[PDB]
RNA sequence: AGCCAGGAUGUUGGCUUAGAAGCAGCCAUCAUUUAAAGAAAGCGUAAUAGCUCACUGGUCGAGUCGGCCUGCGCGGAAGAU
């Protein structure tokens, strides 16, 4: 899974997800997956939605990922009470606007690129969108 | 070749664009020259069925207002973030 | 001459009049007493040489009668010793030898004329000229 | 016929020709000795008892990737 | 019958109706296909 | 969209020909008219035949097909006096 080699820190504050996204153009490639709706993205949820759409066409085309975990996310082991400092961190997440561009593609035909992007948006937490490079 | 029916708006502002977004239409803005600039409205409807085409964006857009029509080129198009509906246009008078 | 219930539309070899592994299928299917038939077969077997494959059609009248209106080489099986070849396909586009013409394929489309008559003397040879692309073959004049 | 074929076929069998006589649709075929194991049990059971077979001995012909890394002990 | 809370029509003939406000699919060929809850 | 005529298939086309006969799938993707016909999806099948499907030859005679953006509803929805 994608995870940030050598960090600055290893824990980060919480910190409200609002506003919009930057990435939302389909600038690389042209065909790409908007997401509609706003929350947070896993590592594991992020090696898996692109796993299961390389597989779809099995090798064809580039696949660019647009997303890259970096909160460090933490969790508390169970039974202990609150407080006695911060828990260590168990995974990475992406925090997700609306009207951010996820993984984006080139290379492959229209209709089995809208196919391989049904495959991969049921395993996201996120509402996404099929969308497509336009002009400037 | 593409034509576009617009007009001048007025009462600009924040609040004012997102009360007209909410009605169909939508803002942008003429300028380049010897002249002051000129926020204009035009439809919404009209001008997104038609942004598909690329002669929107390599032609001399004849858009005409208050009957005066003039010819302009199309700088950027600044869209929504996730509706597939857009925000703004700037239309450089070339 | 009935419909296509006993009508069977396949054979091979001339020569071997004995049911042959795909002429195998098409005589059990319709209980073909081949050995009389032999004889009736060897009327116009005489006829043509071995080496190229003959078909022939199938037909059973309602009194236990079947007869038959057999062939001389077809389309595809003509074109291919006239290539020289009988055979070197499995990849058209990705295989490219010898080059044939379509004046001297005139003269062999009347032969295919009297025995499968097929439509438009040249346009018949188009559509075999690619049974040739189909067999990898490229053909110019 | 088809169905004893399919069956021959599924025992690595080589249908080659349907032959015929008069009540019956005869075919000869090729099979290895390892999936003879229980034929005539398998043969009646698709037949209704109406069939028959008698096994003769051909060559000891090529044994594929499959039938050659199975008896390996 | 399958309680799926998805239904997809599997095939060409499984059509999809709404008997007693539920949606279930039918299938005249593939009786396997039968579902509804959809 | 149906109903009758059908399916306008040269080509049993290679191949692997044991058959893969559009109907194993790799491929050429040729061509016949250029009023109804892709060298082909699908169960069915050993393989043809097959019924179809793409397309309607003509019958009737009017509106119609599928997405897009969304308003409000359904299902998804099972707990203990």
């Amino acid at each position: 899974m994608l995870q940030p080699k050598r960090t600055k820190f290893r824990k980060m504050h919480k910190g409200r997800n609002r506003g919009l996204a930057q990435g939302t153009d389909v600038s690389f490639g042209s065909f790409g997956l908007k997401a509609v709706g706003r929350g947070r993205l896993t590592a594991r949820q992020i090696e898996a939605a692109r796993r299961a759409m390389t597989r779809a066409v099995k090798r064809q085309g580039k696949i660019w990922i647009r997303v890259f975990p970096d909160k460090p996310i933490t969790e508390k082991p169970l039974a202990v009470r609150m407080g006695k400092g911060k828990g260590n961190v168990e995974y990475w997440v992406a925090l997700i606007q609306p009207g951010k561009v996820l993984y984006e593609m080139d290379g492959v035909p229209e209709e089995l690129a809208r196919e391989a992007f049904k495959l991969a948006a049921a395993k996201l937490p996120i509402k996404t969108t099929f969308v497509t490079k336009t002009v400037m | 070749m593409f034509t576009i029916n617009a007009e001048v708006r007025k009462e600009q502002g924040k609040g004012a664009s997102r009360r007209l977004r909410a009605a169909n239409k939508f803002p942008a803005i003429i300028y380049g020259g010897k002249e002051a600039p000129l926020a204009i409205e035009l439809d919404h409807d009209k001008v997104m069925n038609m942004q598909a085409k690329a002669e929107f964006y390599s032609e001399v857009l004849t858009i005409v207002v208050d009957g005066k029509e003039i010819k302009v080129k199309a700088q950027d198009v600044q869209r929504h973030p996730y509706k597939p509906k857009l925000q703004h246009i700037d239309f450089v008078r070339a | 001459a009935k419909k296509v219930q006993a009508y069977v539309k396949l054979q091979v070899a001339a020569g071997m009049a004995n049911p042959s592994p795909p002429v195998g299928p098409a005589l059990g299917q319709q209980g073909v007493n081949i050995m009389e038939f032999c004889k009736a077969f060897n009327a116009k077997t005489d006829s043509i040489e071995k080496g190229l494959p003959i078909p022939v059609v199938i037909t059973v009248y309602a009194d236990r009668s079947f007869t038959f209106v057999t062939k001389t080489p077809p389309a595809a099986v003509l074109l291919k010793k006239a290539a020289g070849i009988k055979s070197g396909s499995g990849k058209p586009n990705k295989d490219k030898v010898g080059k044939i013409s379509r004046a001297q394929l005139q003269e062999i489309a009347q032969t295919k004329a009297a025995d499968m008559t097929g439509a438009d003397i040249e346009a018949m040879t188009r559509s075999i000229e690619g049974t040739a692309r189909s067999m990898g073959l490229v053909v110019e004049d | 016929t088809g169905d004893v074929i399919g069956d021959l076929s599924r025992r690595r069998g080589m249908l080659k020709g349907q032959e015929s006589e008069v009540t019956g649709v005869k075919i000869h075929a090729e099979v290895p000795l390892s999936e003879m194991f229980g034929y005539a049990t398998q043969l009646r059971s698709l037949t209704k008892g109406r069939a028959s077979y008698t096994m003769e001995f051909l060559k000891y012909d090529e044994a594929p990737s499959n039938v050659a890394q199975a008896v390996i002990e | 019958m399958k309680v799926r809370a998805s239904v997809k029509k599997l095939c060409r003939n499984c059509k999809i109706v709404k008997r007693d406000g539920v949606i279930r699919v039918i299938c005249s060929a593939e009786p396997k296909h039968k579902q509804r809850q959809g």
